[PDB]
């Protein structure tokens, strides 16, 4: 219909319509029957479709069908055409708003925009830090008529949180057909983003009260106002959920009655190639601050990715609950290096490597419990830096007391231990008399 | 900050809503003593000005009449009595019938 | 030695060291060629800045002395200490003629009004009080600061007093009517020191900031406020706007003041350095490694080419200017 | 009045609902426009203050920024009005009454913050000391439209009730009194050459003084004939008086 509106002189023809509908039907089956599974399952489903369908399909020998979208003209077009190698502004490096385009990113954005346009509740499932909130917000940027309100569920979450959110952001107005709950602002659809939908505790009879409450509001279009036992109908209110996989500790599987109303998309961790692309773009944007260091973007990104991968593999939730590593730590790495490089007019390669190692220590070693894990982190930081940055001063870059502070200077520069100790002693002398 | 009489007179003078084209009568229904009525000495004289301490002077429009409705003048001075035309309403004017 | 252009030079003249505790503040005698320094050992030592010879110690305070000041004639010295007391010293006889109580906690600043008949002080109880010199009676209590008031300084004519506090704001009060003329809040950390702009620098400030000449003829009082965010900000008291921000200290700024000629800004910080700022170009000209530890205060002699800086290393230094 | 007269009529029972609706809408349009006229007047004589003065930005920065924002909002509302200039359309604007109330409050807040500016402008033209703050703001802000300044000349001059202007309203040709008596300036004062209110007002008063002096000289020359004369005819005396 939108294409017909865009072309009043040449409406859609029947042959183009049937081609488009067939291709989109195959695409929709693929993204509906495997959107909540890994990439391998999606490839298997695509292979089965290719083996059993009669619809024209992409000719690529190895590229799976799910990598191809359906253009409005009615032909398969690869998703790779919508992922350009952008150049991020230096002042927007690793910012929360900026999203580096990626095949998975664009596919998930299109899928969410498809589901969000119908005001259909949806759930994004995946490991923490994979990009569920990022993808949802990026998709919502394409829908100017929607306001997102973030709610964070926990083990003690009850429908009272939803009621407070409704009181803050919506109003109960009396209508001849009954009481209707709608957002205070007009013409906009309120989107309720629930970040931890599967944490709320199940009672001894296997029921989550807030999940049943959401199911009631979704299927029946409203709920009951317990103050006066009056049915309240929802208007212009939408639900979006995010959650870790149900197999994770502290997570409970969702009710099958609730799941039928919500399609589920699986947002997995970006692969080494995707991580390399994203953070190479970030480093290229970052390293333009110092022109002499521009040639070190690729080895720096490779070292970052390698160390992150080994840290993720070595430390898991089996040992400690807080041993969770994600692209969020990589983003914090890039942000830390960028903030350390902003005031510096120039810096040798050894200084950049020292900043890299300092940020690696601050992100991957602070949360470690045992001393052996910290020793492992130190040794592997040294080995990674040697491997990806050969022919550099080892001692100048990895003097073990890696300390950085802006207490002894206007900028964030390395600080000697003895000078810092003396300064902290004097500051403590002032601290005693002041605080 | 304008007082009640000052605000009324200024609103009449400004004539934002056509006050000057009407017949404006200001009636002072109450007691008269030199503390407040002597401030109207310039208003009730031929000057026709309401001089305020801030240096502002408000001219009396020709369509505005200053009215006093009093029961006695045992405290008004001669300056106040001199500046106005008196109409005497004896109690015999209003019979019980 | 241009009569209004000299700046201090890294060869120090003398390094006087007699204090047993960190030196709090150092000032110059307006008339005599004598220098007075206050320290945390409850002593106020008096030095001669030409020959670098110690003269005498003014004791009587129980706790650390936090601020000292002279009147216009130099015949009286007002000192405040951590024992909640302000003492008036007869500098001719070097005796304490009056001790003033009334502050509820540590008193961190004191100053004598330009008329010389009143004393203004700021303390930790978030109040600024005014005292008569003759009677020692408290007559005013400037309240409104939400935290420890660190400094108080009157302007040239004495009609305005400025104060800085731990509440990260600088307030300018009116002495006559006690009202707060302006509340200068742009520093991101605690404000340490303030200083007024002398009349000789009004034209220089106006031309450096690009401020158009007012039809009144008075550019308006200008104020400086060194703070712990390692920045110095010049303010316009009349409008309440920050004219410029001076960046370049590596630590908390402890003192700030103008050159008597009104062409440069002299400031000391805890980065162990004394810096000379060219506010015409909003840049720092010269940096002096003044002391081996934190620098607490500095003073600039009105006529003679001499700069004195106190420090926590218990040493008071005199700098020749060339 | 017509609605009330219908109300007192016995046949009003059948027409109660729509008559009440019209009463409500008339009351609401009156309530809206009563504050609208005042808000328009205040914006009119504040925009002149904040645009025709170059040093008000330096004297009152914060108030200047506040008024610039308020004027931007007022111009947005005025453009919305001009898009649909129907009285019912602007009446039915979402929150038009509330916007008018907040505009009136903000303009009043700005107006009370222009005290010292007025007390300083009084130094330019000395006769401004006998003019109220609201009247002074109206005079200074509305200097361009000299048609409405005719009501303020009686508060500054002994007998100059109004001034005489050309068709273009750009040159002062003379002054007038309350009785219609007029004095024609020998050298008319041009507002275009002296755009600021105070300079051309000072030129007007100086021209009035010199014009009265010259006319006194001419009248003395004309009347010396009547002196030292045994007999004086009526008609020449009457025309000299006129
Ligand atoms: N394509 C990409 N471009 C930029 N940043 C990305 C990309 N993919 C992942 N990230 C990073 O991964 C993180 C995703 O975390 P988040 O979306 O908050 O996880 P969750 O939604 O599970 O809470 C973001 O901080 C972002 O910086």
């Amino acid at each position: 219909a939108q294409y017909n509106a865009n072309h009043p002189d040449f409406p859609m023809q029947i042959e183009q319509l049937e081609r488009y509908i067939q291709r989109y039907l195959v695409y929709a089956i693929l993204w509906s029957l495997s959107g909540d599974s890994r990439l391998k399952m999606r490839a298997e489903l695509g292979e089965y479709i290719r083996r059993i369908t009669t619809v024209p399909l992409p000719t690529a020998p190895n590229i799976p069908i799910i990598d191809y979208e359906v253009s409005i003209s009615g032909e398969w077009s690869p998703w790779q055409a919508k992922v350009p190698q952008i150049e991020v502004e230096t002042h927007k490096v690793a910012a929360p708003d900026v999203v580096v385009p990626t095949l998975d990113t664009v596919r998930h954005e299109a899928l969410l925009y498809t589901w969000l346009a119908e005001h259909k509740p949806l759930v994004l499932c995946g490991p923490p830090g994979s990009g569920k909130t990022m993808t949802l917000f990026s998709a919502l940027r394409a829908l100017p008529d929607m306001e997102v309100v973030g709610l964070n569920f926990s083990s003690a979450t009850t429908p009272e949180l939803l009621l407070k959110t409704f009181d803050h952001y919506c109003e109960y107005r009396r209508t001849p057909n009954g009481v209707v709950l709608a957002p205070v602002q007009l013409g906009k659809w309120l989107v309720l983003f629930c970040d931890e939908i599967n944490l709320p505790d199940m009672d001894k009879y296997g029921t989550q009260r807030v999940i049943s409450f959401i199911r009631q509001m979704v299927e029946h279009g409203g709920f009951y106002r317990t103050s006066d036992q009056t049915w309240v109908k929802l208007e212009r209110i939408q639900f979006v959920g995010a959650c870790n996989p149900p197999t994770d500790p502290g997570r409970k599987p969702l009710s099958h009655r609730f799941l039928r109303h919500v399609p589920v998309v699986y947002v997995d961790y970006p692969g080494p190639a995707s991580l390399t692309q994203i953070y190479g773009t970030f480093n290229r944007a970052m390293l333009r601050l110092i022109p002499s260091l521009r040639t070190y973007a690729e080895p720096l990104t490779a070292a970052m990715v390698e160390f992150y991968t080994m840290s993720q593999e070595r430390f898991t939730q089996d040992t400690q609950p807080h041993y969770i590593y994600s692209p969020r730590e990589m983003t914090r790495w890039v942000r830390g290096i960028f903030e350390a490089l902003r005031p510096l007019e120039t810096l040798p390669v050894e200084g950049l490597i020292r900043i890299w190692a300092h940020e690696a220590l601050r992100l991957f070693q602070d949360r470690l419990v045992e001393d052996e894990e910290r020793r492992w982190t130190d040794e592997n930081i040294d080995t990674v830096a040697l491997k990806h940055f050969p022919n550099i001063d080892r001692e100048k870059a990895m003097s073990r007391p890696i300390l950085y502070s802006n207490w002894l200077s206007k900028d964030y520069i390395p600080v000697d231990q003895e000078e810092l100790r003396d300064y902290v002693k004097a500051r403590l002398k002032v601290f005693y008399e002041e605080e | 900050t304008d007082g009640l009489f000052t605000h009324v007179l200024r609103k009449i003078i400004d004539s934002v809503r056509g006050e000057l084209q009407k017949r404006q009568w200001i009636v002072f229904d109450g007691d008269v003593d030199p503390e407040w009525v002597e401030n109207l000495n310039s208003v009730l004289d031929d000057n026709k000005l309401l001089t305020l301490p801030n240096g502002e002077r408000l001219s009396l429009p020709p369509n505005v009449r200053i009215m006093f409705e009093v029961q006695d003048l045992k405290y008004a001075t001669l300056a106040t009595v001199s500046r106005c035309g008196m109409v005497w309403f004896s109690e015999d004017v209003l019979s019980t019938d | 030695r241009d009569p209004k252009e000299w700046i201090p030079r890294p060869p120090e003249k003398y390094a006087l060291s007699g204090h047993r505790s960190p030196v709090t503040r150092v000032i110059f005698h307006p008339v005599f060629s004598v220098m007075v320094s206050a320290s945390e050992d409850a002593t106020i030592k008096v030095w001669d800045y030409e020959t670098g010879d110690f003269e005498r110690t003014l004791k009587g305070h129980t706790d650390s002395v936090q601020d000292i000041s002279f009147d216009h004639s130099g015949k009286l010295l007002a000192s405040c200490s951590a024992d909640m007391t302000i003492k008036l010293w007869d500098f001719q006889g070097f005796e304490c003629i009056r001790t003033m109580h009334g502050h509820d906690h540590n008193v961190s600043s004191v100053a004598i009004m330009p008329n010389g008949d009143h004393i203004v002080s700021a303390s930790r109880d978030k109040t600024i009080k005014m005292w008569e010199v003759q009677t020692g009676y408290c007559v005013k209590t400037f309240t409104g600061h939400r935290e420890w008031v660190r400094m108080v300084r009157p302007n040239q004519d004495g009609t305005l007093i400025a104060s800085c506090s731990n509440d990260q704001t600088v307030r300018v009060w009116v002495v006559a009517t006690k009202e707060c003329k302006a509340e200068l809040r742009e520093h991101e950390h605690v404000v340490e020191c303030i200083s007024w702009a002398p009349e000789s620098s009004y034209s220089s400030i106006s031309e450096a900031t690009g401020s158009e000449t007012k039809k009144s003829g008075k550019p308006g009082p200008f104020l400086l406020s060194g703070s712990r965010d390692k920045t110095i900000k010049m303010w316009d008291v009349s409008t309440g706007m920050c004219l410029m921000t001076l960046v370049g200290h590596d630590n908390w700024v402890r003192g700030v003041l103008f050159h008597s000629g009104g062409k440069f800004i002299l400031s000391c910080a805890d980065d162990k350095t004394l810096r000379v700022w060219d506010y015409k170009n909003k840049r720092c000209m010269k940096t002096l490694n003044a002391h081996e530890h934190f620098v607490t205060s500095l003073d600039f002699h009105k006529t003679a080419p001499y700069v004195v800086t106190g420090s926590v290393d218990q040493t008071v230094k005199v700098w020749e200017c060339r | 009045n017509s609605v009330s007269a219908m109300k007192l009529s016995p046949y009003y029972k059948v027409f109660e609902e729509d008559a009440l609706s019209w009463e409500d809408k008339l009351n609401r349009i009156m309530a809206l426009f009563d504050v609208w006229i005042d808000v328009q007047r205040r914006w009119v004589y504040l925009e002149g203050i904040f645009t025709g003065s170059a040093d008000i930005k330096h004297l009152l920065p914060v108030e200047t920024q506040r008024f610039q924002s308020i004027s931007t909002e007022f111009l947005a509302l005025m453009k919305k009005v001009s898009k649909s200039p129907l009285v019912m359309d602007v009446l039915n604007i979402q929150g038009v009454q509330r916007s008018l109330e907040r505009l009136a409050d903000l303009l009043g807040k700005i107006q009370k913050a222009l005290g010292e500016y007025l007390e300083r402008e009084r130094s330019s033209f000395p006769r401004f000391y006998f003019v109220g703050d609201e009247d002074l703001l109206e005079i200074i802000g509305n200097s361009k439209n000299v048609a409405k300044l005719q009501k303020h000349f009686k508060k500054m001059f002994a007998g100059v009730s109004s001034i005489i202007l050309n068709e273009d309203n750009s040159v002062v040709l003379g002054i007038s009194s309350r009785e219609g008596e007029e004095v024609m300036f020998k050298t008319p004062v041009s507002i275009t050459e002296h755009p600021k209110i105070n300079e051309w007002l000072t030129l007007v008063e100086k021209e009035m003084r010199v014009t009265l002096a010259k006319l006194l000289a001419e009248s003395v020359t004309e009347v010396e004939i009547f002196g030292k004369a045994t007999s004086i005819d009526p008609n020449t005396y009457i025309t000299w008086i006129d």
